[PDB]
DNA sequence: AGGCTGGCAGCAGAATAACCGGTGGCAGCAGCTGACCACAACCGATTTTCTGACC
DNA sequence: GGTCAGAAAATCGGTTGTGGTCAGCTGCTGCCACCGGTTAACCTCCAATTCTGCTGCCAGCCT
């Protein structure tokens, strides 16, 4: 492959570097550990900076100064050595050390499981011994020589013990001569009767020693000819002694090593083909612990039999040396110096080489040689991963050194922190303000910025129209800021966009493109109705302004992102720029009525006529400018430009009210007129109050039956009307506005009584500590709730606080509770309520002791909203790296699978009532067969979007159920289809065909944390999410029934246990330890004994686990369950999520099978592979003979099935980088460049969007008829 | 990287390169390859005054006096301003 | 009589102090140059074109 | 009341002439910077949690 590294790609392929790679690759070899001479600063020879090596310093310019022109180029200079060449060749050219002894990768050794170890079988404490210099190894052993010699030897070996044997006898009658001696000497001395006899008794112990120490070294021979009968290769030698003997009685037939010399002698005398039928012969036969064993060894080996990859790169014969501007030596200003510390782990290699290669060449011991080479191997493998084994090399102030391996990983490594997020050029922050004269497509930009930003442009503009003469001139005019500078400044920023973006950016509408205009100020002035979708308060918030060049990028941020182009969320379809708090305080003001109020229309007669009914809102107008007429009075004013209502319109009109002309009559109140004269002019009058949810109702129909530009330009126009009339509102609070309620002391008195009968009871002894804790804080709940109630009912209608919470503009009921009224109960710091309570209000003033209460819960509350965004983030990383790869590739599947859809069902007594999820369930999918009604034609055909009208149809046609089309049965091969994934939720329409549909459900699914409550051992908040997505088994793990029957309930100690009896006469299934707190399931009555269960019945209150679900109901039904419990984490706080941003997740997990029986076809047991792979191959096997390869269905987690993924370059950026490196290399596995990540590492477009084929070679050509007429 | 292209150095220098060739565009022929031949604007070698005598066939002496003649001419402000705003 | 199956237990890893000799570099500077500007003059036609007399 | 040799202008260019002038080594000479070898009373062993997978380990039916 080649490697000038022009933009002509198609793979990545990673192998295992052999040594005569590594001297083919390098320039010259580095043996001296010099980097730059002290005086002169100039790179030494033959050193770790050589320019004679690593190429020159200075451009086309030698050392020595014999050459110095681009004239002669690539010249050798043949004095001193430098060839004469740019000096960007110092960051691409590298060198090697040439070792005097072998050293092993430590990364083929040490990380778990130990590869050198799976290869040639030797356990990983076997291995660092021999590696290390601890124990020898017997690396060879002859059979012939040593077959004979067996009974030669042991005839010697026979004679050298009979002759031990021989001064064995002597020395026992050397002891009885001299305990003969001793009856001599001592049977005539008169003594005691002892005493004579305790020497001879010594001498008896004297010859007991002896004895025994012939009986250790008989033993000592007896273990040197054992071990020399069961000698055998791989076999360690402790007792280095042992060994010495062994070598010198036996130096024939074996020879022993020590070290990675002797690792590579093993690896020499390997034959993998035998090794691996020997492996598949045990896999195939044998059972347990050996089969298990035999199938992790057949991973390696199979790796390294399968492709033309050599076991032998494990082991080295020349480190190389990355080139010297990726390790700087770098002067500061005033003579500091500046290295990168890997200039410290090369010397320390080059040093104990070049003091090994003396100590070799010159002729030492054992001991000392040794000592070296395992020095020099302690050395290498802390350059290439520093901390591995043993202590790290420390540097000064004990901090270990940044070693090569540590240059990759964490979130400080190359691929997390330059690879994926760079710095870039034109780019400014400051802070926002609020723009509320700005249109929705623009943005404020201070001047200061806009300058420096623009000014390239503002360069050339200022040249072409001739007030400086060039582009020095230019510069110095514009930083100097002289005035002709803001009249091109502002010709130049004229209709050219610019991105807005504020960290962090949850989800796609966090980046917006603006139009920008000049500002006198230095803060950018953004609109007040995108507040929303960037989440963007104005407490000292600040955003990010870039800037796009190219005419692709002024195109993209002009229809692509352009703000006035994304008003509905990407996530269910609601609308974001709909007006928020404070037009909404506005607009319900303006269109709220008011009974009795004045000029209010009254039919009173008799004397005189009605005098409330107007001729034409410009009347009504003048009579509210004058002080006759309120505005939220009842009238009958006298309509023409307004369309009335479906109603009337029938009624008066009928069919076709030409309403620019006809004339009709409304009784409404002029707020209300003067709210649809915003409206759009076909749009139909509405006559109702404002309320948040009905504004949202509006704009989404409008956003669903009118073009985008009408819709923009009618929530401008809801904008400046809001805010206008919630000015002159009167919404102020002050102390009076806050009223207590008047029977909150009888309330307090009343739950008093009885929070104290209950503590005398436990006084009494008649309760124990948890249970007057129970009833106290059951008192106090509903103590709260009942002044909530009182005060709810005290409070007037036309409050501000009040008519703040009943709009939605702000808050809840629970916070003017707090503020007026009784602030409740508070928890602890462990979670528990202090059953005290807190029986003061805000209003009222918090006592000492109740305010040091409440600080417990609101420090718990802050802490825990500081980690949830962190976890929150983390949930999002792992969803985008898992759905990067479903974008949509066509526009029909053309299958004829889909799921079923819940749709409204049956009420007891009979009608139909909707079901409440419909608007997450139902909506915005395509119809997968038809719709028939009870022996009936179709209502909606098949391919139907299912919007509104059709669901109306077909619930006033009574159908229950239809079958909708989903991308869980996609039956695209890569990426799923656009007919399957249906309409799009931001736009309206069907999705594209570039669209990275994956991306947008991991940001619609993660976008929504930090709002998502825990409680107040089945988890419920966050870590229930997490812990459905990773497939993971539950805390409170409920079995499910194995199949249909009956249940026979067993009661044993303090718990249960359940064992069901089918009625099919099967096997009886018994689930045993289920815990106490798991209490038992209730459906429609509690379970008891001899009750009917289903075959997937949830037996306990809890969690089931998705394995077995999935084990016991087939694929489909663990697609229902995982739904299904990620929605009811979401509905429980009011976020809405379409199910279609689930099932993409899910459909990303099920993809694999795990193969039970190998057939005929290289599927190894417990692998998991691709059901698109194992399919095809499949049909290719059973094809001319059948055997085919048995598979089960899997699910596994987002972390299991993304870093099991194709590329190794996407695998590699994610998550444990020495891991999936280390054995990619192994594999020699290539990668294809198809990704979405891969893509953006090197540089080039992404596959999906405006990248594809499709979009990108699209030729543009004035048409026929117009080149003519020009 | 207080030793990194500055991105505006470099095209000031094409434009510094495009008004030269321009100048010395503008004279005559023999004076034009005098001055490219004496400074070395044509391949960056520069050239001796007896080698540009030798391939132009006339004196040193002569060589040197029209260098002079065609320094001045570069030199009038006529021919010099556009030049003398690089500097 | 031990063995190989089973949990059980315990652990790695990832994410959030002098001498002496010698030898080559080196910088400082008179001292051959030797090519080179460099003014500075001095002529070698060269062409025009009056200037001067010729009959 | 007109034609032909001489005189007098820059002009392009060769000579030339020497008058320094600057460098290009060139010894060369002192020196200075750097590398290598040598020293003979004695005294001989270191300075946080969570999850997943792997391996070591001990009772214990089975032969
Ligand atoms: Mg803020
Ligand atoms: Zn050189
Ligand atoms: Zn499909």
């Amino acid at each position: 492959g080649a490697m000038l590294d022009v933009n002509f790609f198609d793979e990545l392929r990673i192998g295992l570097a052999t040594a005569e790679d590594i001297r083919q690759w390098s320039y010259g070899e580095v043996k001296k550990p010099e980097t730059i001479n002290y005086r002169t600063l100039k790179p030494e020879k033959d050193g770790l900076f050589c320019e004679k090596i690593f190429g020159p310093t200075r451009d086309w310019e030698c050392y020595c100064g014999k050459y110095k022109r681009v004239r002669f180029k690539g010249i050798i200079c043949e004095r001193c050595g430098v060839e004469v060449t740019r000096a960007k060749v110092r960051r691409e050219r590298m060198g090697h050390i040439e070792l005097a002894a072998p050293v092993t990768h430590i990364w083929y050794f040490k990380g778990v499981p130990s590869r050198l170890g799976y290869l040639l079988d030797l356990a990983p404490k076997d291995l660092e011994k021999i590696i290390y210099f601890a124990a020898y190894v017997i690396t060879s052993v002859d059979e012939e020589m040593r077959h004979n010699e067996l009974s030669t030897l042991e005839a010697e070996m026979a004679v050298e013990r009979k002759a031990v044997e021989d001064q064995r006898d002597g020395e026992l009658e050397a002891r009885a001569q001299k305990l003969e001696a001793d009856l001599a000497e001592l049977e005539a001395e008169g003594a005691k009767a002892d005493a004579r006899r305790k020497v001879r008794d010594g001498g008896e112990r004297e010859m007991r020693q002896i004895r025994d120490r012939a009986q250790r070294e008989l033993d000592r021979l007896e273990d040197i000819w054992s071990t020399f009968t069961k000698l055998a290769p791989k076999q360690l030698i402790v007792d280095e002694n042992l060994y010495r003997e062994l070598v010198d009685r036996y130096g024939e037939y074996f020879t022993g090593a020590m070290g990675a010399e002797s690792i590579q002698k093993l690896i020499e005398n390997f034959d993998i083909d035998a090794e691996a039928e020997s492996l598949r012969d045990v896999i195939r036969n044998g059972k347990g612990q050996k089969k298990l064993r035999a199938l992790k060894r057949l991973k390696v080996v199979a790796a390294f039999q399968q492709s033309g990859n050599s076991p032998m790169g494990m082991v080295l014969d020349a480190v190389p040396v990355i080139p010297p501007e990726l390790r700087p030596m770098v002067q500061l200003d005033g003579g500091r110096f500046a290295t990168s510390d890997l200039n410290d782990l090369y010397r320390r290699v080059i040093n104990r080489n070049n003091r090994l290669k003396r100590l070799i060449d010159l002729g030492a011991p054992e001991i000392i040689v040794n000592n070296e080479k395992r020095m020099l191997q302690e050395s290498v493998d802390a350059l290439f991963d520093n901390g591995r084994r043993g202590r790290p090399v420390t540097g000064p102030g004990n901090r270990p050194l940044k070693s090569l391996s540590d240059l990759l990983k964490g979130k400080q490594g190359r691929f997390r922190q330059n690879l994926l997020g760079k710095r870039v050029d034109y780019s400014g922050r400051s802070v926002i303000v609020v723009g509320p004269q700005l249109k929705l497509h623009q943005c404020g930009l201070p001047k200061l910025m806009a300058l420096e930003l623009f000014k390239p442009f503002v360069m050339k503009r200022l040249v072409d129209l001739n007030h400086a003469q060039n582009i020095k001139s230019a510069k110095r005019m514009v930083e100097r800021q002289r005035p002709q500078v803001w009249d091109v400044l502002e010709e130049v920023i004229a209709e050219h966009p610019v991105l807005l973006n504020r960290a962090p950016t949850l989800h796609r509408l966090g980046i917006q493109a603006f139009e920008p205009m000049l500002v006198e100020g230095k803060a950018i002035q953004l609109h007040p109705l995108v507040c929303e979708a960037f989440n963007a308060d104005f407490d000292g918030d600040q955003m990010a302004v870039h800037l796009p060049l190219s005419a692709e990028a002024q195109a993209e941020a002009r229809i692509l992102m352009l703000s006035s182009n994304n008003i509905l969320s990407p996530a269910s379809g609601r609308p974001l720029a709909m007006p928020r708090l404070d037009m909404v305080t506005g607009l319900y003001y303006l269109t709220t009525e008011v009974p009795g109020d004045t000029g209010e229309y009254q039919p009173a007669s008799g004397d005189h006529p009605e005098t409330g009914v107007y001729s034409s809102p410009a009347e009504a107008i003048m009579a509210a400018d004058r002080g006759v007429l309120s505005v939220r009075a009842k009238i009958k004013v006298r309509l023409t430009q307004l369309r009335p209502p479906v109603e009337i319109e029938a009624e008066l009109f009928g069919h076709s009210g030409w309403q620019p002309g006809d004339a009709w009559m409304a009784e409404t109140t002029l707020g209300r007129v003067m709210f649809n004269e915003l409206l759009p002019l076909g749009y139909p009058f509405v006559n109702k109050q404002m309320h948040k949810k009905v504004q949202a109702a509006i704009i989404n129909d409008l956003a669903e039956r009118y073009p985008m530009i009408v819709v923009a330009q009618t929530v401008d126009k809801l904008k400046d009307a809001g805010f206008y009339w919630a000015t002159r509102s009167g919404v102020t609070v002050s102390m009076a506005d806050v009223l207590v309620p008047p029977r909150k002391k009888e309330i307090l008195d009343h739950y008093e009584e009885r929070a104290d009968k209950v503590e005398k009871q436990f006084q009494r002894g008649a309760l124990n500590h948890d249970e007057r804790n129970e009833a106290l804080v059951e008192i106090w709940k509903e103590a709260t709730d009942e002044v909530g109630q009182a005060l709810r009912e005290h409070y007037p209608d036309d409050n501000p606080i009040i008519t703040i919470v009943d709009s939605g503009a702000t808050g809840n009921f629970t916070q003017t509770r707090t503020l007026a009224g009784m602030k409740g109960l508070v928890t602890n710091p462990k979670g528990e309520f202090i059953p005290r309570p807190v029986k003061s209000s805000f209003r009222e003033g918090l006592t000492v002791l109740e305010y040091f209460i409440n600080t417990h819960g609101a420090r718990k509350g802050l802490a825990d909203t500081a980690l949830r965004t962190a976890d929150s983030g983390y949930l999002t990383r792992r969803l985008v790296d898992v759905s990067q790869d479903v974008i949509v590739r066509e526009h029909d599947c053309q299958t004829e699978r889909g799921i079923v859809v819940e749709l409204a069902e049956r009420a007891p007594d009979g009608t139909l009532i909707r079901d409440p999820y419909i608007e997450t369930s139902a909506y915005a999918r395509t119809l997968g067969t038809d719709a028939v009604d009870e022996a009936g034609n179709v209502i909606v055909e098949r391919g139907q979007d299912l919007g509104d009208p059709e669901i109306d149809a077909l619930l006033a046609a009574g159908i229950t159920q239809v079958k909708v089309r989903s991308v869980l049965t996609c039956a695209t091969s890569t990426g799923v289809c656009a007919t399957c994934y249906g309409r799009s939720m931001a736009t309206g329409k069907l999705v594209d065909i570039g669209e990275a549909v994956g991306i947008v459900a991991a940001q619609s699914i993660g976008e929504p944390g930090t709002q998502l409550t825990m409680r107040t051992d089945i988890t419920g908040g966050l870590p229930r999410v997490q812990e459905l997505f990773e497939a993971r088994v539950p805390r409170g793990k409920a079995p499910i029934a194995d199949v249909t029957g009956r249940v026979r309930l067993e009661d044993g100690e303090r718990f249960y246990k359940i064992t069901i009896v089918p009625d099919d006469g099967g096997e009886e299934v018994v689930y045993d330890k289920i815990s106490k707190r798991q209490r038992l399931r209730v459906f429609k009555r509690v379970l008891s004994d001899g009750d009917h269960v289903e075959v997937g019945q949830q037996l306990m209150e809890g969690s089931a686990d998705p394995h077995e679900v999935l084990r016991v109901q087939g694929p489909r039904e663990v697609q229902i369950h995982l739904v299904r419990e990620v929605q009811e984490v979401y509905r429980a706080q009011g976020v809405s999520i379409h199910d279609k941003h689930i099932e993409v997740i899910v459909r990303q997990m099920l993809r694999r099978v795990t193969i039970i029986d190998s057939g005929s076809t290289e599927f190894l047991p417990g692998s998991l592979i691709d059901r698109a792979e194992f399919e095809a191959e499949n049909r290719r096997v059973v094809a001319e003979g059948g055997e085919p390869a048995a598979g089960r269905p899997v699910l596994m987690g987002i972390t299991k099935a993304s870093l099991a993924t194709d590329s190794w370059l996407s695998a590699a950026s994610f998550q444990e980088t020495t891991r999936v490196l280390t054995d990619a290399a192994i594999n020699c596995r290539s990668d294809k460049l198809n990704g979405l990540k891969e893509n953006v590492i090197i540089g080039k477009l992404i596959p999906a969007g405006t990248g594809i084929n499709r979009y990108r070679n699209i030729a543009v050509q004035p048409t026929e008829e117009a080149r003519a007429a020009a | 990287d207080s030793e990194a292209v500055v991105a505006v150095d470099a095209v000031s220098f094409t434009l510094l390169q495009d008004q030269l060739q321009s100048v010395l565009d503008t004279l005559s022929e023999r004076e034009a390859g005098v001055v490219r031949l004496r400074f070395g604007l044509t391949d960056g070698q520069p050239r001796t005054l007896d080698e540009i005598g030798q391939v132009y066939g006339v004196t040193r002496e002569r060589i040197r006096q029209i260098e002079s003649k065609t320094m001045s001419k570069l030199r009038h402000p006529s021919r010099s301003q556009v030049l003398r705003d690089y500097l």
